[PDB]
């Protein structure tokens, strides 16, 4: 339905070249920024436009522009993680009183566990 | 005497006209070097 909604920002974030980033991980930092690209191919840049000195880090991945090299945005780390990213779900359905009975196993564990995250001033 | 300090003090000022043709062939070096520039691997040297 919102088809007109987007295009009509179609003229400034997608007809210019902005987004079109090669990802590649740095490696040195010289304070030169020593970047290995996913194709297997080394190169050295220096900062971007909007780009903070400090957010730039060893071991993180950095999208670069394909034409001239340059640093733009950071990428967050570890984009090869797969499988482990449907591990995380969310509203479970079994209940705190689900479980039959009140005994050991319920009070040693919430001790431990629950009232740590709940009052960790305690 | 006075001619003699007159000439290597006036060459000094022409050797500082070719210190402006090294300094123009540096500018053109500083644009020749710039930051994207790949990595190869040197076999041989």
């Amino acid at each position: 339905a919102p088809s007109h909604l987007w295009d009509i920002m179609g003229d400034r974030q997608r007809l210019g070249e902005e987004h079109p980033l090669q990802v590649a991980r740095c490696t040195k930092i010289i304070k030169k920024y020593v970047i290995n690209l996913k194709q297997i191919a080394k190169f050295v840049v220096g900062l971007g436009e909007r780009v903070s000195p400090t957010d730039i880090e060893e071991g993180m991945r950095v999208g670069v522009d394909r034409s001239k090299y340059n640093i733009e945005l950071p990428l967050p780390p570890r984009i090869d993680p797969s499988v482990t990213m449907m591990t995380v779900e969310e509203k479970p359905d079994v209940t705190y009183s689900d479980v039959g009975g009140c005994k050991d196993q319920i009070e040693k564990l919430r001790e431990v566990v629950e009232l740590p995250l709940l009052s960790p001033e305690r | 005497i006075r001619i003699f300090r007159s000439e290597l003090q006036r060459l000094s000022h022409e050797n500082n006209v070719m210190l402006e043709k090294i300094k123009d062939n540096k500018e053109k070096i500083k644009n020749n070097r710039q930051l994207p520039y790949l990595v190869a691997n040197v076999v041989e040297v």
